[PDB]
């Protein structure tokens, strides 16, 4: 009401009180993977000039 | 309906029976009572448009 004095009756309050909220990122399962490994795990390595 | 009533200056017309009528009126008096938010209504759960 933006007043001290209050006079007799019933009033709507607008919203006062803070609550805090966290942060929930979901995202889709991890699939279809780089084969990185089989250029880590590979015998032999490619050549110099090709 | 087109009338014409048969009007003279020494004649006039008696009703000798009658009937009850009871007729219906309809009156609206009150609505719906509604009431608004700001915050919940314009930005709804955030922090900075609040
Ligand atoms: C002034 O107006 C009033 C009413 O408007 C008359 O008073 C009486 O009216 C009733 C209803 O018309 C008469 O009763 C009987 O009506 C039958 C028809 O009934 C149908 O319609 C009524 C609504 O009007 C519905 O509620 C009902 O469900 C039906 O759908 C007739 O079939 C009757 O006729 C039988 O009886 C007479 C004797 O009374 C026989 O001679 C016939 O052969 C038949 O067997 C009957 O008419 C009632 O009779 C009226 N009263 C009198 C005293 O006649 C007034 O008559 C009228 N005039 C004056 C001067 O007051
Ligand atoms: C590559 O080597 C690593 C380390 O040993 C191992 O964890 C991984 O499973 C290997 N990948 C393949 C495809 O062999």
């Amino acid at each position: 009401l933006k007043s001290f004095t209050v006079e007799k009756g019933i009033y709507q309050t607008s919203n006062f009180r803070v609550q805090p909220t966290e942060s929930i990122v979901r995202f889709p399962n991890i699939t279809n993977l780089c084969p990185f490994d089989e250029v880590f795990n590979a015998t032999r390595f490619a050549s110099v000039y090709a | 309906a087109e009338n014409s009533v048969a009007y003279s200056n020494n004649s006039i017309a008696i009703p000798t029976n009658f009937t009850i009528s009871v007729t219906t009126e309809i009156l609206p008096v009150s609505m719906t009572k509604t009431s608004v938010d700001c915050t919940m209504y314009i930005c709804g759960d955030s922090t900075e448009c609040s």
